[PDB]
RNA sequence: ACCUCGAUGUCGACUCAUCUCAUCCUCGAGCUGAAGCAGGUUCGAAGGGUUCGGCUGUUCGCCGAUUAAAGAGAUACGUGAGUUGGGUUCAAACCGUCGUGAGACAGGUUGGUCCCUAUCUAUUGUGCCCGUAGGAAGAUUGAAGAGUGUUGCUUCUAGUACGAGAGGACCGAAGCGAGGACACCUCUUAUGCUCCAGUUGUAGCGCCAGCUGCACCGCUGGGUAGUAACGUGUCUAUUAGAUAAACGCUGAAAGCAUCUAAGUGUGAAACUAUCUCAAAGAUUAAUCUUCCCAUUUCGCAAGAAAGUAAGAGCCGUCAAAGACGAUGACGUUGAUAGGUUACAGGUGUAAGCAUAGUGAUAUGUUGAGCUGAGUAAUACUAAUUGCUCGAGGACU
RNA sequence: AGCGAAAUUCCUAGUCGGGUAAAUUCCGUCCCGCUUGAAUGGUGUAACCAUCUCUUGACUGUCUCGGCUAUAGACUCGGUG
RNA sequence: CAAGGAACUCUGCAAAUUAACCCCGUAAGUUAGCGAGAAGGGGUGCUUAUGUAAAAGUAAGCCGCAGUGAAGAACGAGGGG
């Protein structure tokens, strides 16, 4: 199946109105610089108490 | 439609869980997809929970749950299992685990998460 | 369930070894020959020493079903065979034995003559 | 007719044998005794109803102005509030029972939102016929059939509005008429009603006064057991 | 508003008995089945082998198979139903909770027995 | 032969049907060479119902069993971007015929390609943004709608009206059913691939037993929850208004008569409500309720330091929801989920032990042991020590 | 001669009997065979048939009327396209 | 996958039951070779014992729903062109 008439270029830009991603969420670590995602671990390899992992 | 992988079936699921957690008691921490984990400290905690009796029977129902790695073999972890995993977690009932996430993969970018042993 | 065109064994003195219902009676398509109904059957094989052979066709009862069905009294009942009983399109019957225990629950709709003549009822 | 009402969860499912020697499939509803949060005559809205609240939960749980509009009136901190038609006979303040709002056996119309199963496909939510399965089947052998009305310039040239069709399924308020409450239990706020209501446990149920019986009475009974060995 | 959604049992335990007695499948019991038609209250005898035993409380329901002049028979009692009356004549040596081996054993053939 | 040949895809059944009324049934009414039952014909009424099979490829048709009846048509003689190719329309061949022959025949027979990821409209649901008189949370109004609106049998009235006898009701009531719609999982079934019991072949745990891996989930018998139905409960109606055909009342033209012109009525499953569902994007963007703001001083108080306190969003834990989005419950006063303990429910006597026995095996510990979803208590683990949008009433 | 409403029959859905609750299909028999028919062979013929057709025993989700499970796909997230 | 068992469809198309081992039994017809594994029935596990070279074979005992337990092993009958 396919079209009749080609769809313009507009008809294209007012589709995509959409398709954009929700932005993320910044915080701030008390014991790591480097303002990371929400409710994951840091960079530094912490969470607030528990280093658990190392920087590699 | 046609002919394909076998996937993700049940018997490989429960596979790669007695893996999994074999693997996890033998280190203990694990790196891995978080819906994976989470399912599978379920049966962690399950043989903790019951190889704190230390008899012939919780080893004989626990052996069936175990696969040995590098560092441990089978004997050798039923042996650090007696050793130094029960007698800490006598005061605390259940949850004996942690899981928490980790950012996303590079390549596949599916949410990552680690867990591991606590008090 | 016994739906159409469905082999059964009589239960009666008719000189018939086998018949089998073709078409139910009631409304159309009820698809059902549960406990108490009126359906027409065809007679399949019949011997000597009886009344009628095969090739006609005659309206009966049928009073076993394997399936079985939950009564409006409480208790289920079950079968492990089908069987009819043979009528000359009246309330008396063509029969004059029973062959094996009866329903009950037929009482309702009449027959109680043809009730009367069974070994026992459960 | 008047109609009165009552809300409650359905928890659970039993049967009770009844008089006559045959049985009934019964679920038990747990309600509340409520408080009747308004009543509206046509005087005053146009609208001669009653709005009720039930499930009760603490004052800490809840948004500003819905705990704001209970203290303005003095009532109980309430979770769920909603209006039922054509009762006025109650007034602020006062607590229903469902013991002092029926008869032993008349008839009780009940309402409640539908088990959803997600979107459920067109054959389960019409009841049509599958299509061949044996002498070929082509792609598709499961699909609502053909929607066609004609074809050409003008014989139909669309597709009929409102045709059955798959979609979402449940999830939809639906009643059940014409039912009998048989048993109460007035230490536990419990109600026995026949038949089966649809909605799983823990949504809302509503108990209301039958319409196509505008309140008839006829009792029903149960036996008692008297065996001991 | 809190339940414990067990108050199904609450109000049915109203509605049993203890003359019932305790038994599983693979036994020989007669029970006696009480028929009123207006008038002359009937008593029956029935016979045979329990199937099953399923359900709880209420829904405690269990089957009994005889085999008579050739022809099977199968009942299904609810264990509160009114006018029930149980009893145990014969119990064996019990193997699965569920039996569904009653069409091919017949006679001359030593059912299992025990103290 | 006027559109189509740089494509308009023809028969038939299957699914889904829709529409019209010259009505097949149910409904009402008249007439009748209509005693009653039962008829025959005509008049309005299209909401609903309008069966299953054997024959040939099938409508056409025959026959069989029935049903209140087994309607008449159209929609590209409905629907191959929905299937099925049996027929028609391919290349093969056979038989009869025609033809001197290649070959053919509306003559007969056997085999044999059926593609397309949907751009829009339409439709089924479904969301994001804006919108509604400042902003949120809600509760209602029902403008315009949709769905539902078949009925059979037996009994009572009653062997009563009627007819002579035989025969045999109109009007109402009761119960029992069958179609189709709404849901439910107490019983009954099907299913139930991280459950229970039994068991073979193999590779290992050094070895006996016991295990796991694989062998269609290895296999066989069950079964938690969920899930459905062949299962169970309800619905099929009661009624009001205005009515169609009809039947009237009184009364006129044209002193009579007349159902009609005025006035006034009875009156059909049709029409509008009473039944169910959704509904203010219903621009006629509606009513009410609560909560918050209006904070000295700066062009249009215009963003000027305070940009809601009301709430919502980001993220997390989940199923009463769930394709994502949404809905619903909860984010440390916290039981939202996963644990641990208790139990239900399912399976059926766990291993080991003791012991009879040549040995499989049997007997007591053992109605024990085990358990995926179930019902609860319990902060044990995760929901963290967080971020963002969010006010000066626009118009009398 | 033999055969025969034969896949040859338009009339014809030929007659009749049988199988069937019912047979424009099947088997057999009836001949005025349009134009049957003998080396374009005629007639039976044991076994063979991925040959065609007819009836029938058991067994069957083809069906009465559908239902459940698992996967892979589909479907949201990432990469490519 | 309950009950039915070919009733949908042009046609039992496709799917499912019979499968191997050895032991009985097997008709009309027939170019006498075949038809024929015809059809239609029995059982196959384990332990002990008896035996021959081990086996194969037999007797006694044990249990389950099931004993070539798993998989891999043929649906026939009849009438024709």
């Amino acid at each position: 199946a396919v079209q009749q008439r080609r769809s313009s270029k507009h008809r294209r830009d007012k589709r995509r109105s959409h398709d954009a991603l929700t932005a993320q969420a910044l915080s701030v670590c008390q014991k790591c610089g480097k303002k990371k995602l929400f409710h994951r671990v840091c960079s530094c390899g912490m969470y607030g108490d528990l280093r658990v992992k190392k920087a590699y | 439609s046609y002919i394909n992988k076998p996937g993700k079936t049940s018997a490989w699921r429960v596979m790669t869980v007695r893996q999994q957690v074999s693997a996890v008691l033998a280190y203990g921490k694990i790196e891995t997809t978080l819906k994976k984990a989470k399912n599978t400290q379920k049966r962690l905690d399950k043989l903790i929970t019951l190889a704190k009796v230390d008899n012939f029977n919780n080893r004989r129902q626990v052996k069936k749950w175990l696969l040995n790695t590098n560092l441990f073999d089978v004997d050798q972890l039923m042996d650090h299992l007696f050793s130094k995993v029960a007698p800490k977690y006598e005061k605390t009932p259940g949850g004996y685990s942690r899981v928490l996430k980790l950012g996303p993969r590079r390549g596949d970018a599916t949410e990552m998460a680690i867990l591991q042993l606590t008090d | 369930m016994v739906s159409f065109m469905t082999r059964l064994n009589v239960a009666d003195n008719t000189g018939a070894k086998q018949v089998g219902i073709i078409k139910v009676l009631g409304s159309t398509r009820k698809r059902y020959a549960f406990l108490g109904d009126v359906v027409v059957v065809s007679v399949k094989d019949a011997i000597p020493s009886g009344m009628v052979k095969k090739g006609q066709v005659l309206r009966a009862v049928i009073v076993r079903t394997k399936k079985g069905q939950q009564r409006k009294d409480g208790t289920h009942l079950k079968f492990d065979d089908n069987a009819c009983v043979l009528i000359k399109e009246d309330k008396s019957p063509r029969g004059t034995r029973i062959f094996g225990p009866v329903a009950r629950e037929l009482r309702e709709r009449g027959y109680n003559k043809i009730l009367s003549l069974a070994v026992e009822v459960v | 007719m008047e109609i009165r009402g009552i809300f409650g969860v359905k928890v659970g499912m039993s049967q009770v044998f009844t008089t006559n020697n045959e049985r009934l499939p019964i679920t038990v509803i747990y309600c509340e005794p409520n408080q009747v949060a308004g009543v509206k005559t046509e005087a005053k809205d146009k609208y001669s109803a009653t709005l009720l609240s039930f499930d009760t939960v603490e004052n800490k749980k809840l948004n500003k102005p819905q705990q704001g509009f209970f203290e303005k009136n003095n009532l109980k901190p309430t979770k769920h509030l909603q209006e039922i038609r054509n009762m006025t006979g109650f007034e602020m303040g006062q607590q229903i029972t469902p013991q002092n709002l029926f008869q032993v056996g008349e008839y009780v119309d009940v309402s409640a939102i539908s088990k959803g199963r997600g979107f459920t496909g067109a054959i389960k939510r019409w009841n049509f016929k599958i299509g061949p399965l044996g002498h070929g089947a082509g792609y598709p052998h499961r699909f609502q059939g053909s929607v066609q009305a004609g074809r050409g310039g003008a014989s139909a040239q669309r597709v009929f509005k409102g045709k059955k069709m798959s979609g979402h399924y449940g999830h939809e308020k639906v009643t059940v008429q014409n039912l009998r409450i048989v048993g109460f239990d007035e230490a536990n706020m419990l109600v026995l009603v026949s038949g089966a209501i649809a909605g799983p446990e823990g949504g809302v149920v509503l108990i209301r006064t039958a319409k196509k019986k505008p309140g008839v009475v006829k009792p029903i009974e149960l036996a008692v057991q008297t065996e001991k060995a | 508003k809190i339940n414990k959604q067990a108050l199904i049992d609450l109000v049915e335990q109203k509605q049993l008995k203890a003359y019932v007695p305790e038994f599983s499948a693979g036994d020989e019991v007669n029970v006696a089945i009480k028929l009123k038609e207006k008038e002359k209250v009937r008593i029956q005898n029935f016979t045979g082998t329990v199937l099953r035993r399923r359900g709880k409380g209420i829904s405690e329901t269990f089957i009994v198979r005889k085999t008579t002049d050739g022809i099977p028979i199968e009942k299904n009692f609810q264990i509160h139903n009114p006018n029930i009356s149980i009893e145990l004549k014969r119990r064996g040596k019990v193997r699965r909770a569920y039996i569904s081996y009653m069409r091919e054993r017949s006679g001359k053939a030593a059912k299992i027995k025990e103290r």
